[PDB]
Order: C-alpha cells, then structure tokens, then sequence
C-alpha cells in the first residue's frame, strides 16, 4: 500500500501540477473580486463568477471521473491481493503435499 | 447591440412552448397577457396557462375561468385557463391529465405564467429517474411517452423559450443573474429579459425625486445592457395608475412592437 | 405604540456589540455613522469598524485610513477602522488580534458594519468544535497560539449570545424581496439566538399636494401598504423610519441631519 | 448468459446421467472438454491488462462452480442405489446446516421488521405530526404574498417549527435503531462462525475444503437464483 501509494503519486504529479496552479490562480481571482465594488463593476463581476463556475464545475467533473479510475485501479489491485490469498494458500498446499 | 423589439420572438413558427419568469413586485400576468395578445394576431389560437395562486388573468379579464379550458369574452382566437393543482406519483399523473387533455387540443403556443417561486419544469425531471429504478426491480409505462414527448420539446432550443422580467433593483439583478445561470445550466435557451415600472419624466415636471431616482434607474439600466449585450433588451416604461383593464392590456401590448418614445 | 425611536440603544450602559446589517441598496454605512456619531455624545468613546469593499466612511468622510484606529478631525471620539483581509488556525490568530486590539484600548462599544454577502458572527461556531477536538484529540508556536485563542474566543462570544449587550440592528427597504430577505435574516438570526429590536426602514418618499406629479402618490400607496403590513408583523421589535434625503447636501452635514432624525422621532 | 448457464446445468444433468457408469477412464478430459465447448461458444456470441482482469475473475467464479457440480454428480447417481451408512447422514447433516445459516442472514431483515414493536409507538406520533405538517402547508398553499405576507410568515415559521422537531425526533430513532441492528448483527454473525468452528471440531484437510466448498460454490449461486 504506501509503495503503491508512493508509485501512483510520483506519476499523478502531473495532475498535482496543474490542480495546484489552478486553484491557485482561482484563489487569486476570488481574493481580486473580494477588492471590487458591488454597485459599480457587478459587470465585470458577473463574468467573474461565471468564468469561476465553468473552471469549477468543469475540473471538478473531471475530478470524478480521474477518481473513478483511481477506484477501479483499488480494484485491480484488490484482484491482486485475492491472487496473493490464492498464493499463500497454494502455498499452504505445497506445506502439505 | 440588437434591437429593443421582440421581433424575433413574434416572427418565429417553430415555438409552442413561452414560459415568462421573474419575482418581485413585477406583472408577471400583465406581461403574460400581452405577449399573448399581441402573439394571437400572427398565430391562430393562443391557450394562456397560469400557475400564480393570485389569479390576477381573472381580474386583468372581468370574467370567471375554471380548470376547463374557454373561450375569452371580446375576442376570437384567445384562450385562457388557469390551475392551481399545480407520494411523488399522484402530482405527476395530474400533469399527465393536462399535457395529454393540452396535445389534445393541439394549440399552436401554450404561453405559460410561472409563480413566484421558481420553475415548474424543473420539477417534472424528478418523476423519470425514480420512474426507471421502480421498473429496474400499468399506467407509469403509459404515462412515459407523453412525458418523454415533452421532454425533447423543452430540451430543444427551437421549439420553447424562456422571458425573464426583472424591475432595475440591485436584488433583481442578481438574482436574475442567478436564474439565467440556472437555466442555461439546466441545458433550456433563452433570448429576452422585460424590464419592467420604468419612469420616464420630463423638464416640466419639477419634482426633484423624480430626477435622483431617473439618474439611479438610468445608470442601473446601462450597466445592465454592457453586461447582456449578447440577448435582447425591452424597454417597457411604466404606465400611470390612471387606466386599468382592457384599456391597458391593449395600450401596454402596444409597446412590444415600436421602441418606446417619450 | 412602541417608541418609533431608539431610545433603548442610546440608553443603555453595557452595549458592547452593535451589529448592522441587511442586504440591499441601503445606505447602511452612513446610518451606522449616525449611529456612532450620536452615541458618542452621551458615551465616552465609540470605535467604528467597517468590513464592506467600498470603503464608504472614506468618501463620507474625507480622510484616509488604514488597519490602525486613528482620531478623525471636528471629533474627539470616534476613531475609524476598517481590514480588508477580513489556515483555519491563522485565521481565528487574525480574528482574536483584532479582537484584542478593538476591546483593550479603553473602548467602552463596539460598532460593526458588515458586508452585504454572508455572515461572521457565525464562524464563533467554529473554534468551540476544535476546542471539543482538542481535548479529544489528547485523550510549539502552534500549540501556544490555540491557547491564547479558545479562552478568548469562548470569552468574546458569550457577550453575543447575551441578550443585554449585544445588539443586531438589521435594515430593511420597503419592497417584497428586500423584506422577504430581512424576514428570513431575523428568523434565522432567532435561531442562532442572537439579540434584536430595531429595524430602521430607508429610502422613504414623503409627498404633498403640492407636486402634481402622479408617480409620487403611486409609489406613495405602494409604500404605506408595504410599511404597515411589516408594522402588523413586527409590533415587537422598534420600528424607526427615516426619510429619503434630497441629494443636495452629501457628507457630514448629511451624517448630522440623518443623525438628528435617529434621535428625534420624524414628523413632516 | 442465463441460456448458457441452463446449458450447463443439462450437461450436470447429462454428467450425473452417465459419469459414475465409468465407461472410461476419461472423468477429467470430459470434464474440460465440455469445459472447451463453452468457452469456445462465447466467443460467436460475445487498458489491455483491464480487460483481462475482469474475465479472469468472471471465469474462475464460474468453473469453481461447474467443477464441484462434477463432483456432486457422483453424489445423486448412488443416493438411490443406497436405497436400492454414517456417511450419507454426514452429507445430509449439512444441508441443513447451510439451509439454517442462510436463512439467519435473510432472517436478518427480519429482525429490521422486529424493531417495528417500538417503532409503533415511535410510529403513531411521527404519523400524527406529519399529518398536522402537511395539512398545514396545504392550507399555506392556499396564501397570495404581496398581500398576506402577515399570514404567509406566521404559517411558514409555524411549520418550520414542527418540522425541525419532526427531523430530530425521527433522526434520533433511526440513529439508535441502526446500531441496535449493526450489534444483533454483528452477534448473531459470530454465532454462525461458532457453528463453523464447532462443526470443525466435530470431524477434527480434503475434508474441510469439501465442506467449504459445499457450503458456499453452491449456496451462494442458489441463494443468488431465489433471493437475488
Ligand atoms: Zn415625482
């Protein structure tokens, strides 16, 4: 598990890349819109917000179906460990044959 | 920047399904009612629908209506009906009832009022994807195809429409900024925002009061077109308190065809 | 029946905490100056603090100001204040650093105007859990820090829920959504068991025969009703209407005429 | 894939017709030749590491099963001719061992059903405030707001009211019942391993693989047929 663990992060550093950029900058944005006025730029400020749901919405869809993946690939390796319990009792079956 | 004049929505034939949305103190069923009249002209027969529990298509048209839909006194094609009938099954065959008895009549454009809180075709989503886990383990098999109809004519961006109507108040505009954004999400389309009680003074009319709120509603209504240049924008100014009824219903209507001139 | 004026507010001696909020167009940082500007005469000294962007006490006021209270000139007692950068940890730090800051120096009450998006007095809600967690979690700078913090936090917010010294003053305009919104604001406010007795109304026409214009009785109708279904609906709490302004006048001679008006009950 | 299944049940049929007749020494290559039948037969009908992972485990459910069914073949061709010792009683013992097993874990909902002797008297008051609930907003229904904001608020903090009690008063119930039936689950649970290893003691290594695979390749595939 942590080597695995250790092997899926040093290859899903990619996306910690690019999910940490984009956050980022979104919190850029939304600490920006915080400094702009409510009365005299909602405008801008409209297009702000929907430029933010778009990102969001879009990376966070994403989001599910990379996880999806990530479980499927829990149950490949859980395929694995069932193929070790028939291992080890192969195992046991050569102890005593 | 288009034109301030529902030009497209009136010279259009794939469209049957008009739904009219806002909150606040806003005539929805004025609006309703108008677009209605004025749309019965170009088109054969027009079957008003409304939802608010307020029934004020009976007070703006003199006359008594019920859950069948008439005929309207001084006119040839208008029709008008109203019902508030408006666990999740019995809710679900009722609007079953009235699309099935609405296709029977077949009316070119149903025109809808929706009520004060929020949209009554978000709501019918809900019965199908609890309607398919019943079936995964009699009537719901029938019911399915008048629904899954309607269910493509909302979902095209050619045969239905959507008119939000906003008054120029900061509360409104966000929360019809909120609504549009909804609705685009929702996967509807839509071209049309009314704005609506729209003063419109004159230098001969001293009043002081009347001069801070025009510069306010003025500067409001500005920033409101830079940020929808995109859809299409009606002035509609507002009318005195001084004729009520069909007097108004006509003289309003008028206005949805020329650019307002003061 | 109920007094139309304020008098239990500018009456009282231990008010620490006047909360003013409500979403809207409302000019609320200007009745909160006149809020502050009369309580100060009787009081001893009255800190103001600001949270909204726009900074409205700047063009209210013709001064510049910055994260330090600081003395504004024809005033000996009013100091101005606002912070616009207001983990989880840092933040309650920064909070407990205004805090600490505000109540030390002598200050007798405390004046906030919130933003017009969102809630804080809420986020107290927040320490008191990690605190239940960190006993929890039990059984260097960092840890010091939360010690400094959980006492102060737990101490600061008792004087909210009491309802003898802290005071919400919600505003409202005279129209249905803006009242829907304050109506749900006192409700929820209810619930989290917060103190309240006054709702200031704002923007408010007063016509005479004399203006023939038709508007001004039209919106006039429009207002009476609205304005006397909330009376029927909130006989408890202190009613106090203000009347719209011409734009003329516009700074502290706006500030003191709204600021008599608050403390005399208006009549036309 | 139910067709292919039946299809393998009449070849057990055609299995425990002739197997145990032994017209040769052939009961393996049989076996996997009708075992080559099938498999070959999937594929008319019918990343890359993916793909084989799912059959793999697809198939090894299914010979496990087809395997053993083999094997209870020569248990039902010589059942009758015992009527034409101790041993056949050890086979039937447990059946009704699996049969008791199987039906404490379906009994299980059983007991869900058995809390309603409480959730009677939880269940008429519950009843009771939901009926004054949705008559309530009915009648609220009923109400205009641009003039009868009055009314509209007084109903809407009234009904709120009740209906939060409602919500903490059913979360309660249900958050205490859970763990109620996650416990006599749970103990009833350890109770069927004390009848495994019991009987485990009782014939104190082919014969507890047996045992096992009598107990689950079989019981699970009818259990899956008749209570899915
Ligand atoms: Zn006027």
């Amino acid at each position: 598990l942590p080597s695995f663990s250790s092997f899926m992060s040093r290859v899903l550093q990619k996306d910690a890349e690019q999910e940490s950029q984009m956050r980022a900058e979104i919190q850029d944005m939304k600490q920006e819109l915080s400094t702009v006025n409510m009365m005299d730029e909602f405008a801008r400020y409209a297009r702000l917000e929907r430029k933010i749901n778009k990102m969001t919405d879009k990376l966070k869809t994403h989001v599910k179906a990379r996880t999806a993946q990530l479980a499927k690939i829990k149950w490949v390796i859980s395929v694995a460990f069932y193929v070790l319990q028939a291992a080890l009792m192969i195992s046991l079956i050569w102890k005593y044959y | 920047p288009l034109e301030p004049t529902l030009s497209n929505i009136i010279e259009q034939r794939s469209l049957k399904w008009i739904f009219v949305g806002g909150k606040g103190g806003v005539g929805k069923t004025t609006c309703s009612c108008s677009l209605a009249v004025q749309l019965s002209k170009g088109r054969e027969s027009v079957l008003i629908i409304s939802t608010d529990p307020a029934h004020n298509i009976s007070d703006a048209f003199d006359q008594k209506f019920s859950k069948v839909p008439t005929k309207v006194k001084g006119y040839d094609n208008l029709f008008a009906m109203e019902i508030d009938p408006s666990p999740g099954i019995d809710e679900a065959m009722s609007y079953a009832e009235v699309m099935r008895l609405v296709k029977g009549m077949n009316f070119s454009v149903v025109v809808f009022d929706t009520a004060p809180t929020g949209h009554t075709l978000r709501l019918l989503n809900f019965p199908t994807i609890v309607e398919r886990g019943l079936g995964r383990l009699s009537k719901l098999e029938e019911t399915l195809p008048v629904i899954r109809s309607v269910s493509e004519q909302f979902k095209d961006p050619e045969q239905t429409t959507f008119i939000c109507v906003c008054i120029a108040e900061f509360l409104s505009l966000y929360e019809t900024e909120r609504l549009i954004q909804e609705l685009a999400k929702c996967k509807i389309d839509t071209h049309n925002i009314i704005v609506n009680q729209l003063v419109f003074p004159d230098p001969e009319k001293p009043c002081k009061m009347c001069e801070a709120r025009h510069k306010i509603q003025a500067k409001y209504l500005d920033q409101m077109e830079d940020l929808y240049e995109d859809f299409h924008i009606v002035k509609l100014p507002l009318l005195p308190h001084e004729v009520r009824g069909a007097d108004k219903v006509n003289t309003f209507s008028a206005l949805l065809l020329e650019p307002y001139k003061p």
